RNA sequence: CAGAAUUCCGUGAAUCAUCGAAUCUUUGAACGCACAUUGCGCCUUUGGGUUCUACCAAAGGCAUGCCUGUUUGAGUGUCAUU
RNA sequence: GGACAUGGGUUAGUCGAUCCUAAGAGAUAGGGAAGCUCCGUAUGAAAGGCACGAUUUUUCGUGCCUAUCGAAAGGG
RNA sequence: UUGGAUAUGCCAUAUAAAGCGCUUUCGAAGAGUCGAGUUGUUUGGGAAUGCAGCUCUAAAUGGGUGGUAAAUUUCAUCUAA
RNA sequence: UUGACCUCAAAUCAGGUAGGACUACGCGCUGAACUUAAGCAUAUCAAUAAGCGCAGGAAAAGAAAAUAACCAUGAUUCCCUCAGUAACGGCGAGUGAAGCGGGAAAAGCUCAAAUUUGAAAUCUGGCAACAUUUCUUUUGUUGUCCGAGUUGUAAUUUCAA
């Protein structure tokens, strides 16, 4: 044959930069990032970045040409174009003052479902249950923030809906295993179908917008997580026999216990942990063996750390130790000449700069 | 001798593996022909070649009939599945749009059509 | 009509698991962040959204990639008389 | 605001072909497969000597078969790994391939198993 | 000429007739670019192997003018909004 | 016997072609011509790229500047 | 395999659509086209039969044609682009 | 700054179409010379051969801006007849139709120019249904969205009114 031109195969052929991917897919950067978030597409650095990137060494992001090829035949890209066409038609109707067709277009607004996207992103429901923790963390975080113009009230409502359905499922299935009270929040840990899942649920407080985040990234992540979470709960209810979506309203550690709560405790977490092990819960309408109350002044009167430590250890704790006005025990996380000669005996044979790794760490 | 209807009542995978077997027998017979073969083997060469043609025909009929079923009651179908009489016939006006008439002509023919008549002697 | 995931499916290779917690809470005795007597006194962490957003960026911008005494020789210099 | 005296035509979105039907009802079967590559081995006196000396089989091969397709066809038809292929177009217009077999296999047994000796 | 056979209690001989299903190599108006070069390319999907960032193979494609529509644009063309 | 008849014979990553351009042929843009076709070869052409960016009112912004064929004695 | 009838069943919203009758009535009618001159070419077409180039270019009972040029006046005939 | 419209582009955009061959007959374009004139230049050959473009089973032409001068006829085409005539021609060689009449065949019509204005009543395409078949290959109907369209798509009228 001929002298093959340098750079026609190998790293320069299988790796493609971000700008070249945009040109390849004919997508905007916003569209490309949305596709990359929805699908599983992340940058992959080469071993020889200079060889992959022509001859330059400036920082560029590399994607597999195979991954960019796979995105060419994705139906979501077409839905992006169809929405752009629909938006332009809506601008025409609003500009020409045809409110009737504006309402008709709003009714016929094109939407897409992530049914296929979830399938290829998680081949099996076990994999979906493995990578679910970030979704729960996000939805539980956004289930308490105030609704603003940027975020949709419907999306906020769906956040609490999905969170409540999952919490009810864990309560009725008694799938809760561990619960940790940290400064970050409350870290629940459950084991369903052998899969280990842990997630953080923050407290409901009067937070404020950081004014530094882009909600567009939040929006696309929220829509993906809501789509993922909806079918996961649908599989869970159908597996246990119940119908989905429901009409919202040591497994015997607390079975013979009728807990009652005071008006100072995180009742959302208290109800979850108690009813996860069969305990019955009564609460003040504004929101008996044990009365949970952390106030220093006031049915044995206990404190939430007693319940949480009992959940963690699977053993009833000391009510007297956790009595009101008493020092709280610390809360623990449940998921947590010859020598000198050998020092200069480092004459090679230790591969290339490897032993210092272990010594430093 | 493979009978074409017996072929027709078999599966695509069975037809494919029978085609591969028939090709292998044809290869061995041609090896005999170049090495010096008997009249019986040389006569079996043509029969094997025709059997392969029958297998390939039966496979093709099944593939094209499956395509016809898939494209049935569709506005656009593959060009090889469309009609091919002549190029001029395809371009011609259809009988429906050849018989299209204006509302003026419809009323004229509705009210004053050619009457059947006769003359007395 | 709003989709409610009405159908099931049975008729990201490397997730880069998030780091766990390092036993820092309201009043742990391991090390002394800040110590708070009661949970009510603790305010709301303002930056929590920022760290969650930083996690979002790392999900689709961070590239994903997935005992030592044998390395020294064994000349045994102890028996070397000099 | 233009800093260049030339006007280059803008880039427009180029949709890819999304046909409403297939132009062909069924894709054709691979028209050059292993059996069509190998027609029959050559059994002349020179071919026999190449068998016994160079460990090289000689085949009458299709014209449009290259050295790659000859190698795969031989491997699939005979389960022997060729180490080299040399081709020529004979003066009668037919391709002839010298398939040099690996040192682990001998062309003699391969020839007897084929049956063209 | 060889060869089979179809028993002759047929789905069947035949260089038979007939013909509504197919096949239809390289070409040629000849259509990826060429062509005294089995020359030179590109796009999508798929597969192969003692070899998997390599190499190879397969299938489907990529001519020009024009028409209806679609999508994406351009303009110190006409203007409103502001 | 260079005749006649039957057979056999030409193996390449490294030798050529293929690649490059020469004189020159030659489509496209355009203009002629009743036409066959003629002229034309960066011309009175919107003649194609490249990089940045948390993602930009989740309807893309910001910069940066010539076909092809034609050599088995040319180049390689 | 077609044809036109028939013998019937069903759908056919004829409020509709159309022919005829007399009107003291109105009545839209094709332009660098007709036409004219001139130059070529054509015809049997002869002070031009058609066609084409160029120059000039209407009209509204108007405009064509009535096979000898022109002006005026009648009479028929047709209704171009 | 958004938009609207006009104009102009681009796409391996959705779906289509054109080329090339045959060319006896058919519609044009272009276009000779030999030859006859006992020479030859107008003429003739000849509105021919060659060249070029474009169709069909026929094509073309066709329902009068047609004849006639009658007691009037009545789209076109072909046949016989007019008629080797009227006419044209170095009035030389030569060329040369039409009306009527007889027959074969016969069939008529469609737009533009009108306010639907108490309602663009019209149409393509996508999608989804049904349906039909020289035909699973053909041909549609209905529904509904986008579009085309008021710089005019339907109905209505065509001088015979």
């Amino acid at each position: 044959a001929r002298v093959k031109q340098k750079g026609k195969a190998g790293a320069a052929r299988i790796y493609i930069t971000r700008n070249q991917a945009l040109k390849k897919l004919q997508l905007t950067l916003a569209d490309f990032r949305r596709i990359c978030i929805l699908k599983g597409v992340y940058p992959r650095e080469p071993k020889n970045k200079k060889k992959a990137n022509k001859g330059s060494t400036a920082p560029v992001t590399f994607y597999y040409t195979k991954d960019i090829q796979y995105l060419l035949h994705e139906p979501i890209v077409q839905k992006f174009r169809e929405y752009k066409v629909f938006a332009r038609k809506l601008s025409k109707a609003l500009g020409k003052g045809e409110l009737e067709t504006a309402k008709r277009l709003e009714a016929r607004k094109p939407t897409y479902s992530l049914d296929h996207i979830i399938k290829e992103r998680y081949p099996t429901f076990h994999d979906a249950l493995k990578d679910i923790d970030d979704a729960l963390s996000m939805l539980f975080l956004f289930s308490t923030m105030p609704v603003t113009d940027k975020i949709g009230a419907a999306t906020v409502a769906n956040c609490e809906r999905l969170c409540a359905e999952f919490q009810h499922y864990v309560i009725r299935s008694n799938s809760l295993r561990k619960a940790f009270l940290s400064i970050k929040g409350i870290y629940y840990q459950a084991e369903i179908f052998g899969e280990q899942i842990t997630w953080i649920v923050p407290y409901k407080f009067a937070q404020s917008v950081p004014t530094d985040v882009d909600f567009r990234i939040m929006h696309t992540f929220l829509e993906f997580y809501q789509a993922l979470m909806g079918f996961v709960n649908f599989k869970l209810y159908n597996t246990l026999g119940l119908r989905y979506p429901p009409k919202i309203d040591n497994t015997s550690l607390f079975s013979n216990f009728t807990f009652f709560l005071s008006r100072e405790v995180p009742r959302f977490s208290l109800e979850f942990v108690i009813r996860a092990f069969g305990g019955k819960v009564g609460w003040d309408p504004i929101l008996i063996t044990h009365h949970i109350c952390d106030r220093p002044h006031i049915r044995i009167y206990i404190q939430p750390q007693w319940v949480y430590d009992s959940i963690n250890k699977g053993i009833l704790e000391r009510t007297d130790l956790y009595a009101c006005g008493a020092t709280l025990p610390p809360h623990l996380s449940p998921f947590v000449k010859e020598e000198k000669e050998a020092k200069e005996l480092s004459k090679m044979m230790m591969s290339n700069k490897q032993r210092k790794l272990y010594s430093k760490l | 001798a493979l009978k074409t209807f017996e072929l027709r009542k078999q599966s695509q995978e069975n037809l494919a593996e029978q085609l591969q077997e028939l090709r292998q027998e044809l290869a061995s017979l041609r090896v005999q022909k170049i090495a010096g073969g008997s009249g019986s083997k040389l006569s079996k060469i043509k029969t094997t070649r025709k059997d392969i043609a029958r297998i390939l025909t039966v496979i093709n009929e099944s593939n094209r009939l499956a395509a016809r079923e898939a494209y049935k009651n569709k506005k656009y179908i593959p060009l090889d599945l469309r009609q091919k009489k002549t190029r001029a016939i395809r371009r011609a006006l259809t009988p429906y749009e050849q018989s299209r008439k204006t509302l003026k002509q419809i009323k004229k023919e509705r009210y004053f059509p050619l009457r059947k008549y006769a003359l007395k002697a | 009509q709003s989709n409610y995931a009405d159908h099931d499916l049975w008729a990201a290779p490397a997730p880069k698991l998030p780091p766990p917690s390092h036993e820092e809470s309201y009043n742990p005795p391991e090390e002394y962040p800040k110590k708070y007597k009661s949970l009510r006194v603790v305010p709301a962490y303002s930056n929590l959204i920022k760290e969650k957003f930083e996690r979002c960026l790392d999900l689709y911008l961070a590239p994903r990639v997935r005992p030592e005494s044998l390395l020294p020789k064994l000349p045994t210099p102890s028996e070397l008389r000099p | 605001v233009r800093t260049s005296t030339t006007f280059r035509r803008p880039k427009t979105l180029q949709l890819s072909r999304k046909p409403k039907y297939a132009r062909k009802s069924v894709a054709h079967a691979p028209r050059l497969d292993e059996y069509k590559i190998i027609v029959n081995p050559i059994n002349s006196e020179s071919a026999m000597k190449k068998i016994e000396d160079d460990n090289t089989l000689v085949f009458h091969v299709h014209l449009k078969a290259n050295k790659f397709t000859i190698k795969e066809a031989v491997r699939k038809l005979y389960s022997v790994e060729p180490v080299k292929i040399n081709t020529l177009i004979r003066p009668n217009g037919t391709k002839k391939a010298f398939v040099k077999l690996s040192a682990d296999a001998d062309a003699l047994d391969v020839a007897n198993r084929i049956g063209f000796l």
